[PDB]
């Protein structure tokens, strides 16, 4: 399971995307059956009031309705749910870009495996208590696994970079969505004026229409806009965390303060980035792995193993 | 929202003033539908229009609040580990 | 499922695309079944059976609602183009044929038995402890006997599948059929996608029943049937592109011979002979999903590893 | 857990305030004066919300 | 499922064809429930109780909406061919009959028990380590399981060879499917042409409506014709597959199974000749995969018993 | 589930008829909900409180659409036969009672527990391999424990015959319900007619006394009714046969004469009550299981052990 490598912002955006998809599905269902426009001709033909007679059949009324729905209504009011569905599917597909890559997922599985193994390894806690047999053999095997992982992962540079690409893509898509939604959210209005030229068919050329689902689509548009705004603040803070502190280098000086050992080489590049990930998840794993990263700790372990 | 016009009005208010005969309004079906839509949008209270959506939103907030610590990973890790060690 | 190891990235991408076109099919079918009508108004003034198109008062056509429904039905069935009426059903039929072509490898029993046996032995080798021990290069006696047994299964399965090439031929056949079908879909759809129009003039000659000769209809779900079709086309293109890549992957390398040169060089056992035909193609697909499965299964195919296990079991 | 309980109780307070304040506005008969005399011919309509 | 090994390519192809036929049957049924009607307009001008049909102004038929609904219902009941009305129920019933005929193999308790117990023996023989050792040519527990499975194999051979109920059941199911295909094809091909868009109904309701003859447009007529053509094509495929299955049963005696090829290729040359119902099941498992039969047949040789007893003692 | 062994051909095949009766009940109920109406047109020429039935132009009735709807509702309620209106609900009710009567055998906790224990130990005795050596005429401890379990179950089950009497009662209920269903359905199937003549006396509200209505879902209902009758007929035949079978011989007295004559162990006594009936059902499903289980019921097989 890679949910351990998933931070809180990723799962927050996941539930936000699920809510966005639900909003899009609801809007599409509204558009399928409840979406209709009602058009009445303009300039027809204690007091008493008499109704204005338009002299129009039901079929002329339906023709006016759909002729003004196709033309007079703004395209945003007609295709807002479909745009929401498309954008939320792109968001969901992009949300696990950094998760779905084959080599990246292999590196993530290897990293979570070694970190869980050293967390389950008694020698981590034993050495942490000491500074501040069979299990020694397993500790030495885990330490050479640590060295193998250092030689296999640390030299690469794909993880932080491609995470930055994913965050930048999310921020850009958020900005585009917010810009176009704020530009076209005033188009969704209840009463519209339709000026199609069907005078040869219905006798009238100017109609006043109302879009019956304009209020609900406006509320749905504002709800989706606020959801996208929250998504964008999440991605902006993610960008701030990515760029403010260099995740190309992880300083183990806090372990140097806690653990008496000082010959701890600072990890670099993807090792630093993934240790930043797990520190956001649980810093105890990082400070417990740092004593398994020092080669002086390896020399001491070799000395104790030779003594045993 | 089935809307019927007031034939006799007195300053924006219905006056409410041998067999009985039905009142002829001379309104088409589509004029009636237009009146329904306009009065439904304008005069019927927002609570009667958005009550189920408000209820759904409140339930979603309540369910998110109840299940937040199960999905928040910093507490989810502790809860899962505690569950595993307690059953075991 | 348990067959995901034989499904490469292009296969799962085609599966996702076909799922999306199934969604298109169900959406268009629901729309066509429920709300697909055709409101037609008579042209009151006609010049040579063509609409003249010459406060204001409404035009009285003197037609009942049932006459309007009759006009709508006749001008929907006689003058609206067949593509606009049957686009979602064609989409569903093509999606079903694409899924059938994808799973004809999956359901046809003659190749299905080989796939089950290959997946079962691969999963056994993945979970075999002596496989991990040999990859690392003292055992349980029963575990050693089972390891020698799985060696024998590897040899007999080699003799079983190397004699035939129906699996590779089947996969190539479905790839070719998918490419040809995608070409046909793209051609006929780009031909007929412009026939989906909003305003359609109809001339049905029902003047004896309604009193009018020519009418003008406005098909409601036209533009929404337009863009969907266009977007449908887009998905098909991607499908075809993916399929074409698979066709390229059919001819870039000979899948009937898959060499072990990289595996034996990195491993200690530099003795393994190459595989052929269905075994070679299936190992190619395994490499497409993950080379680790093939490299791990390589230690159960060599004769030096057989001798090493025999000596170990003598010690064990 | 404390924060979740606090948010739930204040949400309950807000809901049970505004819902009970606006629950009497769900009426059957509603009079509408929407001023569409130019299209319909009347001004005031007595609607019934089913 | 467990009976997947007993389903050859013809059976699974007929299963998918039946699933598709059921899908189009449900589609047509929902269509006929919801959107099926006929829009009927009276013929204003008549010639001997027919339709004379002699700016333009619309014809005033002076009929209410309910008179039109009555005309539609009466003409739909009286003058519209029964095929165009009950085609979805016909395809649904035929598909259900085909599916029941195909799945009656696994539901009749005698044959169901025979196939299930056969499947269990075949599976545990495929997973039997003594099968592996016999193919190559021993723990005491594995030897005990091997002896138990050998006894189960021979007692099954005694139990199933006495009567061929499974072979007769499968033959009768195939015969019924072929006959049903033939009947469906003749009557459907004969009756497709009666699904027309325009139908003239002379239903004599002049006392209630005022008109005698009416012209009706059937909206779900071209859709029903297309579905009928699709159903005809599917039944063509089903019938060709069933005819191949019948030819497969009839060309060679499936009640006899010569083990000469396997006993010649494999080391054991004493393999008995399986006959009657067991021969039919072994032909089915051959149609699935010859490897299953090859890895099960090592338990039928009496020579392997002698090797198994000797290795059990050793 | 685990009760497939206790389901002979009559049980499974009538269950299939029971599941296909339910489909036409749901299909009919959907039809009754959606478009079960009556299009009623007034008879302008009326003679002796009936329709006189005495270019062309349409007949003006001067009736509103709502007057037509009121006429439809009143004549559908008063002058449509109740069989036509409530056929799908009656079919659903009969099918639900059939399902309840065929599954209360497995849902009643007494018989449920007894059948579950019989099935469990029959399966675990079928998994036992020592029956092979028995019928040929740590593993030993397992066979002895299963022998003890079989004997102690027999001493518990052979005392009473609750399962047999409950199965008899269920089958008798099924056959009498089939008789009632086929009788009343044959009686009332002809009342489903397309055209009907309603006379409701609403002249005050409409202006006409007699109307001639058309019921759209009549012929469909008619053929559905015929289909239902066919299914019921088939069902009854199977139930009839079940009666004959359960009255052919003493189902409460299972004799192991053939098995103990074929095998060496001739000490097998005659089984009585629920164990006897359940072994009879086993023989019906598969004679192999009863023969294979019979050796552990014999004490000289324990003498071999
Ligand atoms: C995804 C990326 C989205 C990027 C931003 C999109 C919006 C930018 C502006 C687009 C624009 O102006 O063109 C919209 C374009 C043209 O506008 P007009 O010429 O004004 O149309 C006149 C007739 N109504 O509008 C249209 O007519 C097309 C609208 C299509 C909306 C999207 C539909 C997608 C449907 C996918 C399938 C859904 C299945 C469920
Ligand atoms: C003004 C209402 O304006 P109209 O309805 O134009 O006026 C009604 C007359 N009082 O008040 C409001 O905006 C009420 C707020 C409504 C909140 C409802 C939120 C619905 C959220 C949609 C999500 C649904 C997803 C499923
Ligand atoms: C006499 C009929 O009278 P009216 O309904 O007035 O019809 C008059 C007949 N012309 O009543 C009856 O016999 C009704 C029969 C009831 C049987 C239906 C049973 C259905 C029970 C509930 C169904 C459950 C489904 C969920």
């Amino acid at each position: 399971a890679f949910r351990v490598l998933k931070p809180w912002w990723d799962v927050f955006t996941d539930y936000l995307s699920v809510a966005m998809l639900m909003i899009g599905v609801f809007g599409c269902t509204l558009q399928v059956m409840q979406d209709k426009i009602i058009c009445l001709p303009k300039r027809v033909q204690t007091v008493e009031m008499k109704g204005l007679k338009t002299d129009l059949d039901l079929q002329q009324y339906s023709f006016i309705n759909q002729m003004c729905y196709e033309r007079a209504l703004h395209w945003y009011a007609k295709y807002f749910p479909y745009l929401v569905l498309i954008h939320t599917l792109v968001f969901m597909l992009c949300s696990n870009f950094w998760f779905k890559f084959p080599g990246s997922s292999s590196k993530i599985e290897h990293f979570i495996s070694i970190l869980g193994k050293c967390f389950d390894s008694p020698w981590t806690t034993r050495a942490l208590s000491e500074v501040s047999k069979k299990e020694g053999e397993q500790a030495k095997a885990l330490f050479e696994k640590v060295k193998k992982f250092r030689l296999h992962v640390e030299e690469g540079d794909i993880l932080y970079a491609m995470y930055v690409r994913q965050t930048v893509l999310k921020v850009i898509k958020f900005l585009i969505i917010i810009a176009y939604n704020s530009a076209l959210v005033s188009k969704v209005q209840f009463t519209v004026d339709c000026n199609v030229d069907i005078q040869d068919m219905t006798g009238y050329k100017n109609f006043s229409c109302n879009h019956t689902m304009a209020h609900l689509f406006s509320k749905l548009s504002f709800c989706y806009l606020c959801f996208v705004s929250i998504y964008g603040l999440t991605c902006l803070y993610t960008l701030y965390w990515l760029f403010y502190r260099s995740l190309r280098e992880y300083s183990f000086e806090y372990v140097r303060q806690e653990t008496g050992i000082d010959d701890i080489p600072d990890v670099k590049n993807d090792f630093a980035f993934m240790l930043h990930m797990i520190d956001q998840y649980d810093p105890l794993y990082s400070k417990r792995f740092a004593v398994f990263l020092s080669e002086v700790s390896e020399n001491k372990l070799k000395q104790l193993n030779l003594n045993n | 929202m089935i809307c019927l016009p007031c034939k006799w009005v007195t300053k924006d208010s219905c006056n409410d003033s041998t067999g009985p005969t039905g009142i002829k309004y001379d309104l088409d079906r589509h004029q009636y539908n237009y009146v329904d839509a306009v009065c439904y949008e304008n005069r019927l209270h927002w609570f009667a229009k958005y009550f189920p959506y408000l209820v759904l939103l409140h339930t979603l907030i309540f369910l998110a609040c109840s299940n937040f610590w199960f999905k928040f990973p910093r507490t989810s890790s502790k809860l899962e580990h505690f569950v595993s060690i307690l059953l075991k | 499922p348990a067959y995901r190891i034989l499904k490469p990235w292009w296969d799962v991408f085609t599966d996702y695309i076909s799922i999306v076109m199934l969604m298109i099919a169900v959406f268009g079918g629901t729309l066509q079944v429920d709300q697909d009508k055709m409101i037609c108004l008579p042209c009151k003034w006609v010049t040579k059976d063509s609409c003249n198109d010459s406060g204001p008062t409404g035009i009285k056509y003197d037609l009942d609602r049932h006459q309007y429904n009759y006009v709508d039905a006749v001008c929907y069935e006689n003058r609206l183009h067949w593509f606009a009426k049957y686009f979602p059903y064609l989409v569903l039929l093509h999606t079903l044929i694409f899924l059938a072509c994808s799973n004809f490898w999956f359901k046809f029993p003659r190749t299905s038995s080989k796939l089950e046996h290959f997946v079962s032995i691969l999963l056994k080798c993945f979970d075999s402890p002596w496989t991990t021990r040999a990859l690392s290069e003292v055992l349980d006696k029963k575990e050693g006997e089972q390891a020698k047994a799985l060696f024998e299964k590897v040899k007999k399965f080699r003799t079983h599948v190397e004699e035939g090439d129906i699996v590779y031929r089947l996969y190539m056949r479905q790839t070719i059929i998918k490419v040809i079908k995608f070409a046909l879909i793209i051609c006929y759809t780009v031909y007929y996608v412009h026939n989906i129009k909003f305003d359609v003039d109809c001339t049905v000659d029902i003047e004896s029943l309604t009193g009018y000769r020519t009418y003008r209809c406005a098909h409601p779900l036209a533009t929404l049937f337009k863009i969907l079709a266009s977007f449908y086309i887009s998905l098909v293109i991607f499908y075809g592109l993916i399929c074409m890549y698979t066709l390229w992957w059919m001819l870039r390398r000979s899948l009937k011979k898959y060499s072990f040169e990289s595996i034996r060089e990195e491993s200690s056992y530099s003795d393994i002979p190459d595989v052929k035909n269905d075994f070679a193609f299936m190992l190619h697909l395994i490499d497409q999903y993950d080379p680790l499965y093939s490299k791990r299964f390589a230690v159960f195919l060599s004769e030096v590893s057989e001798n090493k296990l025999r000596q170990l079991n003598l010690n064990n």
